[PDB]
DNA sequence: CTCTGAATCTCTTCCGACGCGCCGCGGGACGTACTGACC
RNA sequence: UCCGCGGCGCG
DNA sequence: GGTCAGTACGTCCTATCGATCTTCGGAAGAGATTCAGAG
């Protein structure tokens, strides 16, 4: 993972049970982007008529 | 606007009562095309006739009522129909 | 970056977690005092020693 | 359309099956594979089931809608719609008989008590294995004789054609259509009468009830045994085209060819005239064969396809969770709906919730085309469909327009109470994530750690208005399980309130004075003054009159800046006292109900979100924060860790001299490291509770400390005494997997590390508890599943059934502690009679009247000590109950309402917390008061003290104001320094017995002889070796001589010049006996004084599984013996291990036997009086035997004490209510004792409603009545003895249900919540209670 | 995840399951309890028989949406049929009374 | 000393939480010759 | 498109 | 009579039971066997 600066402290709320309140300093750096791929497949198949 | 149905539930007197005779006005109001009592302030049919409800302008007996009164005016109106074409025939 | 709710800490008893963010912030310090050191170009003496 | 009252079940006759049929089905192939259509005469046919696709014909002739109807020549197939393929059944008929499966398996084999024949003879003869006689001349033989093969050879040399002997099921058949029903019934009927064996009886009565249920029902017997075998329709059974060319095909058609390629071979062999042995092989296979259609694995070992798993048979297509009631009928997948993760919204009001934009797109699309068609922005459903899929803006303005206020019902998996789903409001938001407000986390069980949240969207104004009305969560505040709020703060809105509510003994602004709240918060954001600050602040609070106007008063209060800040939320009405405190979570949820009693719905909800608001932004400001140095150890905990280690070197070394054993060792080294365990708990507490402040005055105060861990604990925001103790100080002693405790507790903290050892023992637990859960789950899940099937038909039907029975409800104590409140017992339940002024005749509290809070604390006032109670299990209402039996609705604090589904709601109740259960001679009065003694007989020794001559004697304290707060059982012989009425001082101990030791008490003082006390034969007399001293010993049965059986050893009493005294108040003489074992220390002919005792005689499982067994009536394994009538006691004559009691009626002229297993204690001597119901041997008290003898109330109390014992225990608040009507759902039926005038039969289980209503128009017709007893069904058996059959084969054992319904031809009237789930239509409960009420009416009219 | 309308599957005539399938979300068991405590009895029967099994009660819901009416006109679902033809072919003959 | 009933033992059958997601694997089909009906 | 099995994961 | 479509039979492939995956706990009911009491 990502070493993060974490305070320890209750924010208005949006920690309330788990959650996490995350800056947008972290998604403008892409410090947790993953990249994604995925497999597509086109079967051409005989069939009647 | 609508939060709580607290008030509705007082005039009516059991919530199944209500949902009842507001799911009645509603349809009124929606398919009918009659007019609300009260004024719109953009809300729904729902919130319309649940507000309608809370001012005592809409009840059960109420809704009989009119009903009554719109079935007596359609067969008045149905006699009158006869009548012109029987002065037509005539 | 990350603000947690340090409500979860006492009932879940994972201190663990206390501690390496304490541990972490003193790992995090060294480095600050390693960059302005590189930062300012200081000799190599300086550096060697901290 | 064609609405329909019931639903009948029946056998099927083979002209039934014929007229279903559309064809007959005898082709084993299903599709040409040259051309993908069905074959001629196959399982798929077209001609038989219909056309492949829609108004066209199978050759092409016919096309169109103008053929419709027309049935072509060229190949016969009917020009119609595709659908009849779903409909039309087709036929086989079958060359032999085979018998039905389910009516030759289903213990009991219904063939088989129809017959009078054994299971095994059947299925002999079924399988041509031996054969049967089924018409016999002047033979030997007797009908249904099973015969061997060489016994049949021989038979037939014996007496060729005179007889006639048949196999298979032919041979069935031709028994059962050869058999009489009226003449066996009359038969069977005469042999009852003669008969005196009980199990006779029992045999008798069965068969005699399935003949006539044979004879009422119209169906004929051999109908049990299938000529014409029914097909499926083929679209039920589809044949699914897959990629590369292969066809999926479901097991029933592999099956179907098996069956018709057996048929088609038996025929061509029967044709060809083939020897008896091989048709006698085809028949067999095609039993086989039509055994694993219908039922496959009943029978031998299932037939299994290529993946060696067994085939799917259409029993098990109706049959299991995986079936069609329970995954197809009772649950559906619906469309509108969709799911996601779910966020914190804070900002959220009460009523709304966050709605990601894309999910309301796809969610409202057909709203959104019907509003983009009205605005002419669309001109046809395609142009819709396109604007959507292209998200114009257009389309997001028509989105906001329809979801303006359209409630969304948001559901989270299990959904374990009615909590589980609740209407909102959605507001549109970005992101994927749904938003959920924090409040409705704690009903919902939901936390953010991954959850994700279901969405249905309402769609008819009916739909929407229930929403609104009824689950929309500003409806929900209150708990239905306890009527306690549900929607209570907690995590940061506790510790913000918490905080904001705390003093400081010096702060910045202490002792300013402030005008108001106003000044207080300005002073606090301008930084001039602490939240904690000690001010006086004026105050203005209303109160609202008698009249119910609010009276405002205004004072200077001494107050916290914080606390003032708070009162600028609080609603007017409320006193300030309310908030005058620090606020942990206990008092929010206090002060919620209390605004919610006062003020009302509205105000509530407005002051839960300025609550929740408030405490988040306090919360904030406080940073509060958790750091390694909170986690404070005591400075004392090495020198107790060193103590301890001490303690336990000196008990080793005292165990390595011998002087105690390993069992004392260990218990000792257990003892001391809980006490060191303990220490440092206390000085850990200590340490962090109180911290040390400079005052104004410059000197060191103690305060309530500010430590974060503290105050998150002490607040009730999170964590608890034991988590703390974990963190600071030695999280202790840890059970082995065994559950035996470990010798070495762990003495490290988490704060400091664990070592590997430690962690290692710590990880068992670990992992029990884990592994426990997962467990506990399924158990509390099946628990409350049973729980709503035997209470779903169960709703408020009416608003008084008139009844003045009700049971008394009194606090729970036991042990000097208790353990429940009248109030809370009481609250909200209907007075059954007038409750008196204690000490007084005047009325107190009408009859017929609502307790509500006021009315309970006028009772607490006054201090009443019982109330009679309006119960569930006492209402008069037929099917249902009324409003005033069960009483207030706890969701809502009024009157409950009818069209109620109490059922589902009480069995939720019971079934929510189940996973929060656990799974795997000196009496000191403890309070000052007075001693009264009740169900009580004394007598009085030359000591002066009090010995007790009753075996139920309870001991109870009263104090002065009228109240009783504690309760005791007095032993029988017990000694009593006190007399009734007598005042004791608090500590006060008074109690003498052996719990080892029986004894035998004298009444009057005299002269003591022996009588029947001879050596050896019934006693010995010896110089024991143990004192040296006189002893006499009284044999067993197994040790005495047989002679001296019938001689009992007895005492007789004399006065001093030898007459026989006689017991006072009767002519019975003064007589005592002395059972097995007894040992009497006196001599004969010596005295003894009043009241003088002489004996020396020899004398677990709870939580989720001890709800489970009360709730099925279970019998204990050891019970409880209870008299069953009053009279006299009496013995009689044992042989090996067994005695005989007989109580003769004081007035009855038939005295009751009864056999006692003598290993068991028994209490009563020979010459004691009993009353029914007394405890005859001490043990568990069977709930069957309570509700025999001691009545219908009494067996609700015990069940419901037993339950509220458990949940209690666990910290569960659950209405008793919920517990009367699942206890009124298990005493459903009755037996008939005497059928009076009635047409009921004597010994047969009814409906306890049907004869309750037989016996009022009877006694309207002034008839006698029939006199009835009631059973104690448990929840299962109760479920599945319902009259109706749909909602018993929903439940469970769908394939008896079912048989016996088939049997029986049942008719079943969808009176239930699941019969019209099933159908499909409005539920008898609420918003449709009244739709089924207007079909009672025109079924009335008609 | 989102549906309004789609697939559904061949013999028990409901909506396809999972988001792969675009399916609809199961209202199981304790769902329809959840609803039976409150009143919503319009609610319950909207789930069993419009939204999920009734094929002509589905389309007339969809065009009556579109047409701007909320009303609902509720028939048979079709999975008690495959039920009743279930019984049917085990030689129990079930039927439907006063019809 | 024997017979019957009741009690006990043995064997068989039924039930066992809900919801959601992903991957893998498997699942009778095709060909040729002979017979009947229609033109 | 259906069914089944196996494995893994989350609440 | 000749032609086309539909229907019927064979191939894949066997041959020892041996492949085959195989083995819970608790409660209730039915049937079979045993013990005690009465005659
Ligand atoms: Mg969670
Ligand atoms: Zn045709
Ligand atoms: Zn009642």
């Amino acid at each position: 993972g990502q070493n993060m600066r974490v305070a320890f402290m209750p924010w208005n709320g949006y920690n309330f049970e788990d959650s996490i309140l995350v800056s947008e300093r972290v998604v403008q750096e892409d410090r947790f982007t993953t990249i994604h791929i995925q497999e597509l497949a086109c079967v051409s198949r005989d069939t009647k008529l | 606007a609508r939060v709580t149905v607290q008030d509705a539930v007082e005039k009516i007197g059991n919530r199944f009562d209500l949902v009842l005779v507001a799911a009645r006005r509603a349809r009124q109001m929606q398919v009918g095309g009659k007019d609300p009592l009260v004024p719109e302030e953009n809300d729904k049919t729902t919130v319309i006739a649940l507000r309608e409800i809370e001012e005592g302008l809409i009840n059960n007996q109420i809704l009989d009522v009119r009903e009554r009164q719109e079935q007596q005016e359609q067969e008045a109106a149905e006699l009158q129909a006869v009548t012109a074409i029987a002065e037509g025939r005539r | 970056d990350i603000v947690l709710n340090p409500l979860g800490v006492p009932s879940r008893m994972n201190i663990g977690q206390i501690l390496e963010t304490h541990l972490g912030m003193a790992a995090k310090g060294i480095g600050d005092k390693i960059n302005a050191m590189l930062k300012q170009q200081q000799e190599v003496a300086k550096l060697r020693e901290f | 359309t064609e609405e329909f009252d019931a639903i009948k079940i029946a056998l099927a006759s083979p002209d039934m099956i014929r007229s279903w049929s559309f064809g007959e089905v005898k082709k084993p192939e299903t599709i040409n594979y040259r051309t993908f259509k069905p074959e001629r005469d196959g399982l798929f046919c077209a001609r038989i089931f219909g056309p492949v696709k829609d108004y066209e014909c199978l050759c092409g002739k016919y096309k169109r809608l103008k053929h419709r109807g027309v049935i072509c020549e060229k190949c016969g197939v009917e020009v119609t719609q595709t659908k009849v393929r779903r409909e039309r059944m087709g036929h086989i008929e079958l060359a032999s008989p085979t018998a039905h499966i389910w009516f030759l398996k289903s213990l009991p084999s219904r063939i088989g008590l129809l017959l009078d024949m054994p299971l095994r003879d059947i299925e002999r003869v079924l399988y041509f294995e031996s054969y049967v006689v089924i018409e016999g001349g002047m033979t030997n033989l007797e009908r249904q004789q099973i015969l061997t093969e060489e016994q049949y050879l021989d038979a037939l040399e014996e007496f060729g054609d005179e007889f006639d002997a048949k196999m298979g099921a032919e041979a069935i058949q031709a028994l059962l259509k050869s058999m009489d029903l009226e003449q066996e019934c009359e038969q069977l009927r005469e042999e009852l009468n003669e008969t005196n064996s009980e199990t006779k009886r029992k045999k008798l009565t069965k068969r005699i009830k399935l003949l006539e249920a044979f004879v009422q029902s119209g169906n004929k017997p051999e109908w049990m045994i299938l000529t014409v075998l029914p097909v499926l329709p083929p679209d039920l059974r589809p044949l699914v085209p897959l990629d590369g060319g292969r066809f999926a095909t479901s097991d029933l058609n592999d099956l179907y060819r098996r069956v018709i390629n057996r048929n088609n071979r038996l025929k061509r062999l029967l044709d060809l005239a083939a020897p008896d042995i091989i048709v006698r092989n085809e028949k067999r296979m095609l039993q086989e064969a039509v055994d694993a259609l219908l039922d496959n694995g009943r029978r031998g070992r299932a037939i299994t396809g290529s993946n060696k798993r067994p085939l799917k048979s259409l029993a098990d297509m109706i049959k299991g969770k995986q079936g069609r009631f329970r995954q197809n009928l009772l649950g559906k997948r619906v469309d509108y709906s969709g799911r996601s993760v779910i966020t914190v919204g804070p900002y959220l009001r009460l009523h709304q919730c966050g709605l990601p934009k894309k999910m309301a797109l796809e969610l409202f699309k057909p709203f959104i085309y019907g509003k983009l068609e009205l605005r002419g922005l669309a001109t046809t459903i395609k142009a819709a469909k396109k604007m959507v899929e292209r998200e114009e803006a257009v389309v997001w303005d028509i989105l906001d327009e329809v979801i303006r206020e359209h409630p969304v019902l948001l559901n989270r998996a299990p959904t374990l109470h009615r909590l589980g789903i609740q209407a909102f409001e959605p507001v549109l938001i970005e992101g994927k994530a749904i938003q959920l407000h924090p409040l409705v986390c704690a009903a919902y069980n939901a936390d953010f750690d991954g959850d994700q949240m279901a969405v249905h969207v309402p769609l008819t104004l009916e739909a929407q208005l229930e929403a609104r009305a009824l689950m929309m969560s500003t409806n929900n505040i209150l708990s239905p399980a306890n009527g306690e709020p549900i929607i209570v703060p907690s995590q940061d809105v506790v510790l913000g309130l918490y905080y904001m509510t705390r003093d400081c003994v010096n702060a910045k602004g202490e002792g300013m004075v402030l005008t108001g709240p106003k000044e207080a918060e300005r002073l606090y954001r301008s930084g001039l003054a602490s939240l904690h600050a000690r001010v006086k602040v004026r105050i203005t609070e209303y109160e609202k009159d008698a009249n119910g106007e609010l009276v405002a008063k205004t004072s200077l209060k001494d107050t916290t800046v914080g606390r003032a800040i708070l009162w600028m939320i609080v609603p007017k009405g409320l006193p300030y006292s309310i908030v005058n405190q620090a606020l942990g979570k206990k008092a929010i949820s206090k002060m919620l109900n209390t605004c919610y009693r006062i003020l009302g719905l509205k105000p509530t909800v407005i002051f839960a979100d300025q609550i929740m608001y408030t405490g988040f932004a306090y919360a904030a400001r406080s940073g509060a924060s958790v750091g390694i140095d909170d986690m404070v150890i005591p400075e004392k905990k090495h020198e107790i860790i060193s103590e301890a280690e001490a303690e336990v070197a000196e008990i080793q070394e005292q165990f390595q001299s011998g002087l105690v054993t390993a069992g004392e060792r260990y218990n000792k080294v257990i003892d001391i490291w809980a006490a060191a365990n303990d220490r440092v708990s206390k000085a850990m507490m200590d340490n962090l509770q109180t911290e040390t402040v400079i005052n104004r005055d410059g000197q060191e105060e103690k305060q309530v400390s500010f430590n974060s861990i503290y105050m998150m604990a002490d607040s009730g925001a999170r964590g608890s005494a034991a988590q703390i103790r974990q963190l600071a100080g030695m999280r202790g002693l840890m059970a082995k997997p065994d559950g035996s405790i470990i010798e070495t507790p762990i003495t490290a903290n988490f704060r400091e590390g664990l070592n590997v050892l430690q962690y290692f023992i710590s990880t068992h637990g670990a992992r029990k508890g884990l592994a426990d859960t997962a467990l506990k789950t399924a158990n509390s899940g099946y628990l409350t599943r049973r729980l709503v099937d035997v209470a779903q038909d169960l709703v408020v039907t009416e608003d008084d059934c008139g009844t003045h029975e009700g049971i008394m409800m009194t606090p729970v104590i036991e042990g000097g502690d208790v353990k429940e409140p009248l109030r809370d017992r009481v609250l909200g339940r209907v007075t059954a009679e007038d409750v008196l002024k204690p000490g007084t005749a005047d009325i107190l509290v009408p009859r017929n009247t609502l307790l509500h809070e006021q009315w309970c604390d006028l009772l607490e006032e006054n201090s009443v000590d019982a109330v009679k109670v309006r119960s569930v299990v006492s209402c008069d209402t037929d099917f249902g109950v009324c409003a005033h039996c069960y009483g207030r609705d706890l969701a809502r604090g009024h009157i409950i309402n009818k069209g109620e589904a109490i059922g589902v709601i009480a069995a939720q109740s019971i079934g929510e917390p189940g996973t929060q259960l656990t799974m795997r001679s000196s009496i000191q009065v403890k309070n000052k008061g007075s001693i009264k003694l009740s169900n009580v007989k004394s007598v009085v020794n030359s000591s002066g003290k009090l010995v007790i001559t009753s075996r139920n004697t309870e001991l109870k304290l009263i104090d002065e104001f009228g109240r009783t707060k504690e309760s005791y059982k007095v032993p029988y012989g017990a000694v009593l320094a006190k007399g009734d009425g007598e005042q004791v001082a608090g500590g006060e101990t008074v109690a003498n017995w052996d719990p080892h030791t029986m004894p035998v008490i004298t009444e009057v003082s005299g002269f003591v002889r022996f009588t029947d006390m001879i050596d050896g034969q019934t006693i010995t007399r010896q110089t024991d070796e143990l004192t040296g001293l006189s002893s006499l010993v009284v044999l067993d049965s197994a040790e005495r001589t047989a002679g001296g059986k019938d001689l009992r050893p007895a005492l007789k009493i004399v006065d001093a010049q030898g007459n026989d005294v006689l017991i006072p108040g009767t002519d019975m003489p003064a007589q005592y006996f002395l059972p097995g074992k007894a040992i009497v220390q006196l001599e004969d002919g010596v005295q003894i004084s009043s009241g003088d005792t002489l004996a020396r005689i020899p004398q677990i499982t709870g939580g989720l599984p001890r709800v489970a067994d009360l709730f099925e009536a279970r019998r204990p394994k050891e019970p409880a013996i209870l008299a069953e009538i009053s009279g006299i006691v009496s013995f009689g004559k044992e042989t090996k291990g067994k005695r005989r009691l007989v109580i003769t009626p004081v007035d009855g002229s038939d005295p009751y036997e009864e056999m006692i297993p003598k290993w068991r204690q028994l209490n009563v001597f020979e010459g004691e009086r009993v009353e029914r119901g007394d405890v005859i041997s001490d043990g568990p008290e069977a709930p069957h035997d309570i509700l025999r003898l001691r009545g219908v109330h009494a067996v609700t109390r015990y069940i419901v004490n037993e339950v509220q014992d458990v949940y209690r225990l666990q910290g569960v608040k659950i209405n008793d209510k919920h517990i009367e009507v699942i206890v009124r759902q298990m005493l459903r039926k009755a037996t008939i004792v005497n059928a009076g005038s009635s047409d009921f039969l004597e010994g047969e289980q009814v409906e306890y409603s049907r004869v309750k209503i037989a016996n009022r128009e009877l006694e309207a017709n002034g008839k006698v009545g029939a006199t009835y007893s009631r059973d104690l069904l448990g929840i299962t058996k109760a479920s599945l003895a319902t009259e109706s059959f749909i909602s018993a084969a929903s439940f469970q054992e769908t394939t008896r249900v079912l048989t016996e319904a088939a049997v029986a031809g049942k008719r079943d009237e969808l009176r239930g919540l699941k019969e019209n789930v099933i159908v499909g239509r409005l539920i008898p409960a609420g918003t449709g209670y009244a739709y089924h009420q207007d079909r009672m009416r025109r079924r009335a009219a008609g | 995840h989102a549906r309004s309308t789609g697939s559904y599957s061949l013999v028990t005539q409901q909506p396809l399951g999972g988001k792969a399938q675009f399916g609809g979300q199961r209202f199981g068991e304790m769902e329809v309890w959840a609803l039976e405590a409150y009143g919503a009895a319009y609610t319950l029967q909207e789930m069993l028989t419009v939204k999920s099994d009734d094929v002509n009660g589905r389309t007339k819901m969809y065009k009556n949406i579109v047409d701007g009416n909320h009303q609902m006109e509720p028939g048979m679902p079709e999975s008690f049929n495959v039920l009743l033809k279930e019984i049917r072919s085990l030689g129990i003959n079930i039927e439907l009374e006063d019809e």
